[PDB]
């Protein structure tokens, strides 16, 4: 047996762009591997649970191609929450017109196209070769999170459910944050501390895991 | 000194080494493997044995692990398991007619001498797959753990080489000499002088009993971008009828190789062997999950019988667990306190988890005398906001539960759920493989993403639902069978983030049947509030909180082995007949709650069968149907709308 192109993948990354066209196949296929890393199938021979142990990565775009400031994204995106709850993350990326960015975009986008070199910032990034041996060292530990940390970050999930719940239950609102919200964010506090190469969570990463939750969709009130 | 050629093995000193240990071995591994009233562990067995006359025995690895003057012999018996098997077949009969010496019998002795041994080494060392074996590590003894695909039939063997000579009225015998016959071409001079004038004739001779078993390997560890694999193997006489279909197996045996013909036409081989596997014996149950129901395999347990292979079927028990049991029954706290057991990684959930034991439990499994079968399975479903531990729930019941497969979303389809027609690799010959739904006849069945499953499968159910009985009529195939597993599945609402002002049994995007026909369902909308979601978010926290819940102990729960224990006690010793005064209240109930249909009642009265099975009661109750009646409507959560 030779699986598909999640299959190939395992303990790793993959990718996926137009998710909206997709099929249905794909979408339970997907929703199953999100959460659980196994896939089930019940066609022929193969009556596998097969280990999948993927990350997701998909992109699409909207019903109507550009965004629909008067109408909700909970509207205007075509996939269901019921799927894209397991989504941990999300990012809102619509472009309304400014004459300022614009002026040093068209520059970097001139510069990168007179020669590939990026702009010459005082900065040099580096090799994918010494980032994925980075990486791989990181991927080592394994860090621990104390109470002084666990106990601010149930406030902050209660305050988001209620306010979420209570509050955004209008324009600008997308569902409810969840349980596998305060996992995710959990996770990144740890992916964080990995980062940081210490045994230990400090209370100075939760701060960065709501403010990037939060700032996700800044965009989506201008 | 006595020594086999390209081998470091004793006759004489292993069989004294054998019989020292055999006679000094008082639970060692409780002493040096680790801290854990008995005596002389292994001796009962063979004191035991005799009076019964079986010619067969188990053995461990870590008693000789433990045992000072068997640590070489650990090694030996590895690297030469058939060898040393040899050696010890007459090194028991050796110890059987040494400790006879002590004692004065009746006269039994017309039996031992004409007998014969054996042994199953079966707990051994770990083995990593099939990955591991390079050619290196060939013909040695190994363990796996894998489940059953197909099964073939009777391969017979030459045996003893009967021969017939063509005049003077004589027979002849000759025997296999390293599974080869050379036929003597000759006629027996003296009387005869025709050197090649004899006959062949099948069935006069002997056979051996072979069998032949595809099998899916399971390991706990596998490298990046592994696939699952399938193995043959071989088993022999006296193992026939133990393995099949819908077990989970822990199993030992010798990896090795052979080659293969080119043709039907000469003898030109192929550089390459094909491996194979030979048993050694077969662990049929384990520790973590119950077993098999008892009364379904009443058939195969009396064939064991008559056939005088004991392989272990059901688990065994003692008299001072047993009075535990029933301590711990005494106590009222159990209703709660298994709740809180089954998974104390989780929120409370306890209707949930409850309804999940109940359904453990099972139920009731009647049958007429010839019209008639009634078995112990209630259909549940689930339903709610997604981001919860629904998925958690069901892979724990799919790892707990022995025999049951994961099915996921509209990737199935009716051929590959019921029979199904292939051609094997090897023989190529038109065999069969079993389907999902008939793999797991008896226990669990999983489903995720109930909705968006196609139609043409969501048809397939509505006979499984009612007499767990699949037909088939295809190629060469004209067969009912059972398929007596249970049903447990989620299901995802209609659109999304849900419609609280809405009648639920039209906001799920599934027709009305189908969802009254199951037995019940759970609701998990969220309802966002403290009180309910601090105390959740540090019971999840102080899971990571330690490098593994081992803390979470606390809170009063249970282990998973005596619990388990209970179950499968309590699920194969009682059958409780239905009682008069419950009739009262299950009527009104069913009435009042019509105000939706039939199969309700079978749901309540299977249920609160379940509940009566659990405190060991041999008969119900009319407190059951109170307890049911409310769990159903607090499930439904009827006080909403
Ligand atoms: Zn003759």
């Amino acid at each position: 047996l030779e699986g598909g192109a999640l299959v190939l993948a395992d303990n790793g990354i993959c990718c996926i762009d137009e998710f909206d066209k997709m099929d249905e196949s794909d979408r339970t296929a997907i929703h199953e591997v999100m959460e659980q890393q196994t896939i089930s199938i019940s066609k022929a021979g193969i009556n596998t649970t097969l280990n999948a142990r993927t990350s997701i990565l998909a992109a699409a775009n909207p019903l109507y191609g550009r965004y629909n400031p008067r109408l909700s994204p909970l509207d205007n995106i075509n996939l269901p929450a019921a799927l894209l709850s397991r989504f941990d993350i999300l990012f809102l990326m619509l472009d309304i017109p400014s004459r300022d960015d614009d002026e040093k975009l068209a520059e970097h986008v001139t510069y990168v196209h007179m020669h590939n070199k990026q702009p010459d910032l005082d900065f040099t990034p580096v090799e994918p070769s010494k980032m994925r041996e980075y990486i791989a060292y990181a991927k080592t530990k394994r860090p621990v999170m104390s109470e002084a940390v666990n106990d601010y970050v149930v406030q902050a999930y209660i305050r988001l459910r209620q306010d979420s719940k209570r509050e955004m239950d209008s324009k600008f609102s997308f569902g409810q944050a969840t349980p596998r919200t305060l996992l995710g964010i959990i996770r990144l506090s740890q992916a964080l501390a990995k980062l940081r190469l210490a045994d230990m969570v400090d209370i100075d990463d939760v701060e960065e895991a709501l403010r990037l939750v939060r700032v996700s969709k800044e965009s989506l009130y201008q | 000194l006595r020594i086999i050629w390209g081998t470091n093995v004793s006759i004489q000193e292993c069989t004294t080494n054998f019989r020292n240990f055999l006679m000094s071995f008082k639970y060692k591994f409780r002493k040096i493997l680790d801290e854990r009233d008995e005596e002389l562990y292994y001796i009962k067995q063979l004191n035991e044995m005799r009076e019964l006359g079986t010619s067969n025995l188990n053995l461990d690895a870590r008693n000789l692990l433990a045992y000072k003057q068997t640590e070489d012999l650990y090694h030996q018996l590895l690297n030469y398991p058939q060898e040393v098997i040899s050696i010890m077949d007459q090194t028991i009969k050796d110890c059987m007619v040494s400790l006879i010496v002590d004692n004065n019998l009746d006269y039994d002795l017309d039996e031992i001498e004409t007998k014969f041994y054996k042994v199953r080494p079966y707990n051994v060392g770990s083995c990593k797959g099939m990955r591991e074996l390079n050619p290196n590590d060939i013909d040695k003894l190994i363990n796996l753990k894998g489940l059953v695909l197909r099964s073939t039939p009777v391969i017979p063997d030459m045996k003893v080489a009967f021969f017939k000579c063509n005049v003077c009225d004589h027979t002849m015998a000759v025997e296999i000499d390293r599974g080869v016959i050379q036929e003597p071409a000759r006629c027996e001079r003296i009387d005869c002088n025709e050197p090649n004038s004899m006959s062949l004739i099948h069935n006069r001779c002997s056979f051996a009993d072979k069998q032949v078993i595809k099998l899916q390997e399971t390991p706990d560890f596998v490298p990046d971008g592994q696939t699952p694999h399938s193995i043959s193997l071989c088993v022999y006489d006296e193992l026939v009828d133990s393995c099949r279909a819908g077990d989970r197996i822990e199993v030992t045996g010798t990896f090795r190789s052979i080659p293969i013909r080119a043709n039907s036409r000469q003898r030109v081989l192929k550089s390459l062997y094909k491996t194979y596997v030979d048993v050694v014996h077969v662990k049929k149950v384990s520790d973590k999950r119950l077993d098999v129901d008892t009364s379904t395999i009443e058939q195969e347990l009396m064939q064991n019988k008559v056939d005088h292979n004991e392989v272990e079927e059901v688990r065994q028990i003692t008299d001072q667990d047993l009075a535990k049991i029933r301590e711990v029954a005494a106590r009222e706290d159990l209703y709660s306190l298994l709740a809180r057991s089954i998974a104390p990684s989780i929120y409370e959930l306890e209707d949930v988890k409850k309804g999940i034991l109940l359904q453990l439990f099972g139920g009731t499994n009647k049958t007429f005398t010839k019209g008639g079968r009634y078995r112990g399975d209630i259909n549940i479903l689930l339903c709610g906001d997604p981001s919860t531990s629904k998925s958690q729930i069901l892979q724990y019941v799919h790892k707990i539960t022995p025999r049951g497969v994961y099915t996921s979303g509209k990737g199935s389809s009716a051929v590959g759920l019921t029979a199904y027609i292939t051609r094997d690799v090897d023989t190529k010959q038109l065999v069969l493989e079993s389907g999902a739904l008939v793999l797991s006849d008896g226990g669990v069945c999983c489903i995720d993403e109930f909705d968006k499953m196609s139609d043409s499968t969501r048809s397939v159910l509505h006979e499984v639902m009612e007499q767990q009985t699949i037909s088939i009529a295809k190629a060469g195939i004209i067969t009912t069978l059972n398929a007596r597993s249970s049903i447990l599945a989620s299901a995802n609402p209609i659109g999304s983030r849900y419609n609280p002002n809405l009648p639920v049994t039209e906001n799920i995007d599934l027709p009305p049947p189908l969802l009254s026909r199951f037995d019940l369902v759970y609701l998990v909308l969220d309802k966002v509030d403290e009180k309910n979601d601090r105390e959740l978010a540090k019971h999840l926290t102080n899971l990571y909180l330690e490098d593994k819940p081992e803390h979470i102990s606390q809170d009063d729960v249970l282990p998973v082995e005596f619990l388990t224990m209970y179950i499968s006690y309590a699920k194969e010793h009682i059958h409780p007949i239905i009682t008069e005064a419950a009739k009262t209240e299950l009527v009104r109930a069913y009435v009042g709650m019509r105000k939706a249909t039939t199969r309700q009642l079978e749901s309540m009265i299977r249920l609160a069968e379940a509940h009566a099975k659990m405190k060991l009661k041999n008969v119900v109750e009319l407190e059951d149907v109170q307890e049911a009646v409310r769990l159903i409507r607090s499930a439904i959560k009827d006080y909403a709308t």
